[PDB]
């Protein structure tokens, strides 16, 4: 809750009533970017519970507060130490401060919903209006599907939570449709929004070539905008088929052993030609890939990615490439040679991934004038981040 | 001395005392510790040493439960057939000695015949002190629970503290010309594994059960750290009667050579000429920059509070200016500590937090601290890059600069890798603000 | 000539007609600065003349004025392989450009003046006009001075050479008043100046707190402003003398040997109780420097300095506290001790340079609340530099 | 391949041929050598080593001219009684071997009577070549002048090109583990000279006449550097049919590892588990940044021409994308060698161009090229300061960082070195630039 749902927020002071340890351990180990300068990822706030204490907390509170002026927003959640009255406390210092909210925190479904949804009114009300929820932001994943939403003319009411916004959640309740990311995380929000609202819900899928195309087909459908999706997906098409396609032609019949294993298992081998099943790569977690790494097998973070953002269209490109460059690295041949052999195929000068993977390829494949490499910066997100801010300010002048 | 005026923390500088129990254990070969916790603290803990070393390390959970902790161990006993040393870590939420007495005659001689297997508790509570009272309460706890008095030895002890594989590998590399036998707590340097051609090798510590044995038998202890080995060596002097030296810890010239005075003390060991030439060494590479670019460089340090409080006095040997000293727990130690009050005597400009988080250094910066360098470990980078402050890595955990581990901060060539990282630091830094850069010409 | 003299100028391209390594040897070597980017220190332009020449000179001077579109002064200079028509081809070059001038190369004093000197026409000149001469500019020194003389209200038409402009130095014939820095390098400009022009002399002399008091009284006395002079002279002495007393205290009866020779060595042993003659410190260069290194004596570099500039009164101070930062060491007595002596005097801890200097003073000196160490920016020059450039906009816009 | 198409030089990024010369003679043992030409050459010469070192190094002049060489020889024994070796070396404005024939008959049996002394000429015209011709002259000028016939040796002659002493501490470090005796040219690492208690320590070379002599006994040479070191190589071949063997310059895994199979071959000695274990800790460190930080980065190198080729190679293993790489004098074999063409073939966005200043990297960079880093000398520093291009120094000179010649880029140590300095030199460009910096906590 706190370190995967509450935390993506980008404006709200989330202190732990609780040791220094708890908070400590999962600060800067998520990757969950904002364009708020990533506050959620700078600074965490505990109240530092004592052996004498199992005042304090509303102390730390109002502590938070003077540091950080620019921030009203707070959420308080109450670990295994303190459950041995948190609500009473959030309602004198919001009667005290006067111009702050505090938020008392699948339970954070409930929680939210419960007591935050329902109490602002956006000033602004678009024709096609949507919910995204379930999607948290990793690397910028959120910015690659508001981009996406944004070119088809939709206002997104609000994320929850990846760069998402206090006030923004609590007026998810009058958006026209809900779009729902992962289910697994924010099934309860979907339901109780229609149950109380009737606010229909989407099913989508944002990684892949043909499931993200479908799911802003499904979009479009909804708000009867299809040209709108046609016209995006044609673009993008356009645009990154010939990349994915260069890296899908050198990873047909690679396996990947996944460690995201249903949203990616069917896209990775539909579309970039690799075996679900020794893998040649595998799709994991930070330290089972440094387990693996010592087994001579290259891993790709499946949590926080490598090279991302993995949605969108380029940033499917961008996954190909990340596997692509782990698999057919020079160095990893390099590794597996022992050079105390009494033969041992020992060379000098250099190799590159691209002499490796050419020796998979036919030579229709490897002399292609439509396929081409990747073309794209390290940072993907700081273009698509520049036009979501145009278009809120362009949108903010005609409203 | 400044203790911090807030009671809420702001971004602590450091983890809970388990953290450092099990970071005290993985140094010990053949040792698997079961933490009787949640699974989620083992997988933080896990994964903040795997941010500091890039490498994975055995730590087992009992997801809470004493019964829980007898199914853990049968399970851990099972599926690992070279684990000796199974330590149980006690956490927030949590008799496990009786519970391992029952078990050491009932499961271990029935299910496991023949297997030797050691069962200890390290009991850590997470609202008490912090990660490096953790790690001194392990260190006690494994030397109370291994050292047995035997025929007297030649060895020393060297209690290193929580310190980095290139740290062992200097302090290893000064004994050896010191020609001086030593049980060294920990044997780190095999946590750096390579990428073997065929057989996998894994991250493992190399401390051995008999070399937790033999400290019983020891010449003499020195624990460089006072924070972080000062319990197992007052033990030690006060069961077996091993004499015990606490400090300095060797962060430059100085406090080297009050260390390689210590050493040649204890074994009767003379200083030979090749220190003496190593010494000279970092000497020259030190006075090539010390008052050129060195002096006057306003400097906060944070770390360990022993490598904070060294590198404070190297820094002020130096004749840098250390403007900020941020000492991370609860310890009322540090106010007598005699580093301490030399530092408030003869450093007045430097203020010394206890009880800090990295708040109290934003703060100050944001209040009007000028300063030209901090040295600290990874989770106060943000500092550095949003205030526009160099930063040099040291201590732990250090996860945004590549092999920071390898690297010695102790000895002569420590003091030489500090002196010339500073250096360089500041260099780039000067290059990239265009602060007098035409100047790194004909220094 | 091209390498102490020619080249503090800032916007001209000094070209070598020679090879390459002779330009090579003498670039990034010096400390004259300037307000141009330092594009004097930045760029070295050589005529790379190789065996087959012993039409080039033509085509590297064309190119050079190609790659810098902003630099219309060129200075080209014969080397020893060149001696086996300079001036034709300079001509035909100032002919096809038609935008640019060249100026080919105590002998750069002749030939500037016989040719450069009394083409271009000052603008505007001023009540009090100078032109300072000898001045290099090293680490700032000539923006130090410049300082001084614009809080005197003094107008400097031209430096030679050090950060002066090709122009300028054109115009130096125009001056009411030449001031002599260097006479050693600039006797001649200054002789010839009064020859031609009947322009006076001054010698001045930059460094210490009395010889530098008494060059702004004399330079003042010329023009009748004594109480701008006075003002300047009472404000610095208030803001520096506490300041260099400190050091003057701790470093009475030291010695130095000197390897800047007399424009130092009366106003060291005056101001800072310096004895100029084991030494305490020498004075020399870098590669003497390092070689004395070895015998355990720091140094101060007296040709490019260490924390410069060393001009002006705050330049005075720096110089003091550059002297007792490496006379007062920790390291220098870290150094000497020999660990390996059966009773060695090991210590742990720390020592400052001020404990080390505290011991040779009295308690009267050590407790003193007028005395304080040094109180400025790494970077000196930049506030001066802002100065500079905000009396020159101030005297746009009178103009 | 580009070849320059300006006839002027701008920023030149080599000097001239003596300057080379007297760098090869620096790092012989009691060789002080006399320069025929300007005392000014000698001073900048003095001073471009003294700014790579922060050392002092003993070089004569003549002043100027016959007579003057006379004076100055008899001046340099009068004044040092340890030189042995004394090379002229001529410049721009200089039968130096008809009056050293002279010299050794009539002043040195006189006036020095008893005195091992030997006068050579090294010629070296400052209008061809440069200085890497000029060191590659004076090493072959050497190996001539000394090499002697003698009972066969069980060593092999390494050639190390101009390389600085970390590098030549790594290569002995491999030789050593791979049990091989070697005549190394030259032993520089005394030119890291300690700051001593009591007697001064200077900095020399420690390669003896011993050595020279004995070259001609080998087994066999292997000259790791084509362009510095492959005419002593020939010449060691043509006369005293010593087999040479030519390259690789061994500048990261592969090229190491072909430089240790070809010791294996020339000495009959097996590659031990030792250096697979130490090449394995290299790969364990490359595998922790090479996919996710080092691939697809654009690179220009520069440096010395063995160097800057072997940098490109091991820039391209990394999955590395290198873009210019820069050859700065006009030698006539760089389109021949088998390294350039199969960078030719397989690296098809990489440009070479030969007989190079910085001007090409900087007016590139003005045209539109864009790069993530540079491989260079300090020579060029400033075009990484004034157009935001983090650069990693290496070669010759490095003045603007401390202690760049203590570490090593050849070898496996040389291999990690230089991956985690690029990967932190990108490091720190990613925290200055705030491009994605919050990505270094769980790489
Ligand atoms: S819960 Fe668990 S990580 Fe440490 S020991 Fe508790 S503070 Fe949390
Ligand atoms: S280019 Fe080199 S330094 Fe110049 S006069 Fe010639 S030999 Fe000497």
């Amino acid at each position: 809750a706190k370190h995967v749902i509450g935390t993506p927020m980008k404006d709200v002071i989330h202190i732990s009533h609780g040791p220094n340890g708890c908070t400590y351990d999962t600060w800067q180990t998520k990757r969950y970017i904002s364009d708020n300068d990533n506050f959620q990822l700078k600074y965490t706030f505990a109240t530092d519970v004592k052996e004498k204490h199992v005042g304090l907390l509303k102390k730390s509170m109002h502590e938070a507060f003077d540091a950080f002026p620019n921030i009203k927003r707070m959420t308080v959640y109450q670990t295994c130490t303190t459950a041995l009255d948190v609500d009473a406390i959030a309602k004198e210092v919001m009667e005290e401060r006067g111009d702050v909210d505090v938020f008392v925190c699948h339970k954070i479904n409930i929680a939210w919903l419960n007591q935050k949804v329902g109490t602002v009114e956006p000033d602004y009300l678009g024709e096609h209006v949507i919910n995204y929820v379930g999607e948290y932001n990793i690397q910028g994943d959120q910015e690659v599907m508001i981009d996406y939403f944004n070119r088809m003319g939709i206002q997104v009411l609000s994320t929850f939570t990846g760069n998402g916004s206090y006030d923004s959640l609590r007026m998810m309740h009058r958006a026209h449709l809900n779009v729902l990311e992962c289910a697994r995380s924010a099934e309860y929000i979907c339901d109780e929004l229609r149950a109380r609202y009737g606010i229909p819900r989407l099913d989508i899928d944002g990684f892949g070539f043909e499931p993200l195309a479908n799911s802003l087909r499904k979009v479009a459908l909804f708000f009867g905008i299809e040209d709108k999706a046609e016209a995006i997906i044609a673009e993008e098409y356009a645009k990154w088929k010939p990349q994915l396609d260069w890296y899908k032609e050198r990873l047909k019949g690679k396996k990947v052993c996944l460690w995201k294993l249903w949203h990616w298992a069917h896209a990775i081998e539909e579309e970039m030609g690799l075996k679900v099943v020794k893998p040649d790569i595998i799709f994991t977690g930070k330290r089972p890939g440094e387990f693996v790494k010592k087994h001579g097998v290259p891993y790709l973070n499946a949590h926080a990615y490598h090279n991302g953002p993995y949605k969108g269209f380029e940033g499917w490109v961008r996954f190909a490439r990340d596997i692509y460059n782990a698999i057919y690295s020079p160095m990893r041949q390099l590794a597996a040679l022992d050079i105390s052999a009494p033969d041992a195929a020992i060379t000098s000068g250099f190799r590159t991934a691209k002499m490796n993977a050419d020796l998979t390829v036919s030579d229709e494949v490897k002399f292609s004038e439509v396929l081409h490499e990747y073309t794209g910066k390290y940072d993907s997100i700081a273009e698509i981040r520049a036009r979501n801010q145009a278009y809120a300010a362009e949108q903010k002048a005609l409203r | 001395v400044t203790q911090k005026a807030r009671e809420g923390t702001i971004n602590p500088i450091f983890t809970c005392q388990p953290a450092g129990a099990q970071f005290a254990s993985i140094g010990i070969k053949d040792c698997i510790g079961i933490v009787h916790g949640g699974q989620g603290c083992v997988m933080f803990v896990r994964l903040l040493i795997s941010q500091h070393m890039k490498e994975s390390f055995e730590i087992a959970s009992s997801s809470v439960a004493l019964d829980r902790v007898e199914t853990a161990v049968e399970v851990l006993l099972t599926r690992y057939p070279d684990v000796k040393v199974v330590p149980i870590i006690t956490t927030c939420s949590t008799d496990v000695d009786g519970l391992l007495s029952k078990l050491e005659d009932e499961l271990l001689p029935t299910k496991f015949p023949g297997r030797e297997v050691h069962l200890l508790t390290v009991h850590c509570p997470s609202f008490v002190g912090s990660m490096i009272t953790g790690y001194d309460k392990a260190v006690h706890d494994f030397v109370k629970k291994f050292a047995t008095k035997d025929e007297p030895s030649d060895k020393i002890n060297l209690i290193t503290g929580w310190v980095n594989p290139g740290d062992v590998k200097e302090l290893k590399h000064l004994l050896e010309v010191m020609e001086v036998k030593a049980n060294v707590l920990f044997e780190v340097e095999s946590f750096d594994s390579p990428l073997m051609p065929d057989l996998e090798h894994h991250s493992h510590g190399s401390t051995t059960i008999e070399d937790l044995r033999d400290t019983a038998n020891a010449k003499g202890t020195i624990a460089l750290n006072r924070y972080e080995g000062m319990k197992a060596a007052d033990y030690l002097k006060k069961k077996f009667k091993v004499p015990a030296v606490i400090g300095p810890t060797p962060v430059g010239i100085r406090n080297t050579d009050a260390f390689l005075k210590a050493v040649s003390e204890m074994t009767g060991q003379p200083i030979p000429a090749q220190l003496v030439k190593e010494r000279g060494l970092a000497l020259d590479a030190i006075a090539d920059i010390g008052h050129m670019f060195l002096a006057d460089k306003r400097v906060a340090i944070y770390a360990n509070p022993d490598l904070a409080i060294g590198l404070t006095e190297f820094c002020l040997d130096l004749e840098m200016k250390p403007k900020l000293l941020l000492l991370g727990d609860d310890n009322s130690g540090y106010v007598k500590d005699p580093r301490v009050l030399a530092l408030q005597e003869n450093a007045p400009d430097l203020e010394i937090v206890t009880n800090a988080d990295f708040w109290d250094l934003e703060s100050r910066i944001q209040q009007g601290l000028e300063l030209d360098l901090i040295l600290g470990h990874s989770k106060g980078r943000f500092i550095s890059i949003d205030y526009k402050v160099p930063m040099v890595r040291v201590g732990f955990p250090t996860y945004d600069r590549a092999g920071m581990y390898r690297h010695p901060v102790l000895g002569y060539g420590g003091a030489m890798f500090l002196a010339e990282t500073m250096a360089n630091t500041l260099f780039a830094d000067m290059e990239a603000k265009k602060n007098k850069e035409w100047i790194l010409n004909v220094w």
